[PDB]
């Protein structure tokens, strides 16, 4: 079991940025996989990237290919989410989720452990 | 007019008609209590699909539509069904449920997909394990919708879905796994219609003869028997055909290709199931060359050589 | 005396031969660099079958076969293939791959199944979730083996075991699914052999024509495209048939049953591909009941009615 | 989460019973599933039996459904599998599991939780 929590969210206007921050404690593998999701009000929770833990490989969707970057710190117990050219759209509780199974980074499912979120706010 | 046929296959080339899996083996059957009454796998001889019968190899046991809404229960995720050709499925069409809908008691399990239309993320997708038990009081195909066992209560949406079946298997003790029984299409204390009409040897010494497949399962050991009249191919090929039935009975022999002899024949009757001259269980002992050929059009009184 | 003939089939009646589901539409493709070479769904017009191609839609992209090994790595479960039928798989044959195979880059996500023989819990079953990268160092299906990415390593055992596709993705970022790129199928390094040529337009302002389908994906915005030659129920006909070809150009008629009109005519090559004379990306608008018709055959010189 | 502990194995000689328990504890809701599994040396894990924690709905593989029978005491937190008629194919470590999913009562698979095991050897 994973402990997840994620942080760095707030009020920002569009055509900023954002780098969110999820801590990962606890037993991790070769096979964990960290994801990142989102939900705006009302609607379906979106996957928007993931990465294997051990190897840092990425897979980004195309709708925030461009501009989002899942990544991995360095030296920390930490991923991130650098979130460029912001939008309206993007308003959302953005989570961060943890797999023991490798599946795809493809793959929106099987995802276990769950952080709080975090609230991103775009405005015009 | 146009000469009936069969199509030249070898089991390993055919097809289940009532799921989606390869032939194993021809199997014989003693008579019981049984009434045969399938509703995938039905086609007469020809050409006129019966049943819950559609023609594709992939839609038998799949179901496709819209998960409109969510029940706490069991069986929770309300899915409303279209055709499988993406045509909205009328309730009140002279069929017993969907075509190719599972015509037995028992848990279906594979795995649902989506793809979003809309305004809430279009062309976003996912895809997970899932369960449909025919037992289900919220199985009612007649009506227009099954519910899903999924695997992952919060990765799912109300978006166009498919059910791809993989396997069966009992539910539990007390809801097993039979190929025989029909589900309750319109839900439970209900009756189905619409029927294609029950099968029966009425010839005495006279036993159905099945195309066999032993299909997955997913714990336990069920052997996973799911047994078609015809297989899809025949299917397939009478539609196309579509050959007037000179008589009631087609009798066909069962040759190995690779000598030109007959290792028996059968009589393929003209509401599309086959009965052969043998008395018990048995698996058939065959070459695996060997395929059925159509022979000639014989009268009630055709007296099969022994199998 | 067989002489040449496409079945009766509408689009939502037809097979996608590459991969196991319905056509949704017809798609005539911008000529590109683009080198068409898939293995499945390839067939000469007078039946030959090429490539991995298979008559069954339940074996496109199924593995079939025994686990016997696991290593510490992503792919972990050693599955060593069997053909789909059940024979043993000959390495040395005339062919790039088991029939069957995959001919794409990139993850075919399905279940895989088990049911056990010998001393070990004989005749008991289990089935889970199941991921095949093409693009895996261990995808070896031409030298009789794949490795399985599977969701639970604990109910797992060294047992006859099936794979079930259900849909295909990306792998991730750096390894995209790519229908036109055929998987390394005796592994890194290794080029293929024995694989059914490739196709392209040989002619002014001609395109090729692909029976598209849309399948299922397990996340993310990929529309899922894979789009056949000819659709598997046409490769199923020309087998039974095996008419010889007259010319090398088989001239079609795509035409409305309802009017009895011709909507397009189109080039039925040989080999078994299709041009179109159009020029761009095109998703043909055609009535849902259309079919093609055999019309005549034609020579080398035969210019198309502009589509 | 879910925390279990099988007890009450031994050595029995062919033809004896044994009754086989299971304790439950931690956050368990309406889909909960419980099951029973073993494994001799050197073989496979089988699947055994399971339950509906809920309702005491039951599964049996078709191996032990004449002789062991899964069952629930409610008022205390605890599995049992009745096992009788015992013969020495039945020699193997037993394992109970939990499940947060439903699926059906006779799949074996996405068993999330586990307890060390008894060990229980028929002569």
């Amino acid at each position: 079991q994973v402990q997840l929590q994620e942080s760095g969210g707030g009020l920002v206007q569009a055509g900023g940025s954002l780098r969110l921050s999820c801590t990962v404690s606890g037993r991790t593998d070769s096979e964990s996989t960290m994801g990142w999701f989102r939900q705006a009000a009302g609607k379906g929770r979106e996957f928007v990237a993931a990465m294997n833990w051990r190897y840092a490989t990425t897979y980004h969707t195309d709708s925030v290919k461009g501009r989002f970057t899942i990544s991995k710190d360095s030296a920390k117990n930490t991923m991130y989410l650098q979130m460029n050219s912001l939008k309206p759209e993007d308003t959302a509780v953005y989570y961060c989720a943890h797999r023991y199974i490798y599946g795809s980074l493809s793959d929106s499912g099987s995802y276990d452990n769950w952080g709080q979120g975090t609230q991103v706010t775009v405005s015009s | 007019s146009k000469p009936f046929s069969l199509p030249i296959l070898t089991l390993s080339e055919l097809t289940n008609s009532r799921f989606p899996v390869p032939i194993d083996s021809l199997f014989t059957a003693q008579n019981n209590v049984l009434q045969v009454q399938c509703q995938n796998g039905r086609c007469t001889l020809d050409g006129e699909l019966q049943g819950t019968t559609q023609l594709l190899p992939t839609g038998i046991c799949a179901f496709r539509g819209r998960v409109t809404a969510q029940i706490n229960q069991r069986d929770r995720w309300h899915m409303q069904l279209q055709n499988l050709n993406g045509t909205t499925y009328d309730p009140t069409d002279d069929v017993p449920a969907p075509l190719g809908t599972p015509d037995f008691k028992g848990v279906v399990f594979g795995m649902v997909s989506q793809r979003n239309v809309g305004n809430d993320a279009p062309g976003s997708t996912r895809a997970q394990q899932a369960w449909v038990s025919t037992y289900s009081p919220q199985f009612v195909p007649k009506l227009g919708s099954v519910n899903l066992r999924i695997s992952d209560n919060d990765d799912f949406q109300f978006q166009p879905t498919k059910f791809t079946p993989v396997g069966v298997n009992d539910d539990d003790d007390g809801h097993p796994f039979r190929q025989w029984e029909l589900p309750n299409y319109s839900g439970e204390l209900t009756l189905n219609m619409n029927l294609a009409p029950p099968v029966a040897p009425n010839f005495p010494g006279e036993q159905l003869l099945f195309f066999r497949s032993f299909v997955p399962c997913s714990g336990g050991y069920n052997q996973g028997i799911i047994d078609c009249l015809i297989p899809q191919e025949w299917i397939q090929h009478f539609y196309q055909e579509s050959a007037p039935s000179q008589s009631d009975v087609a009798l066909i022999r069962y040759v190995n290709p690779d000598t030109g002899r007959t290792l028996f024949e059968a009589k393929l009757h003209r509401s599309g199931y086959i009965t052969v001259a043998h008395s018990g269980d048995y698996p058939l002992v065959v070459p695996a060359n060997g395929h059925f050929r159509f022979d000639s059009w014989v009268n009630q009184f055709y007296s099969l050589a022994p199998m």
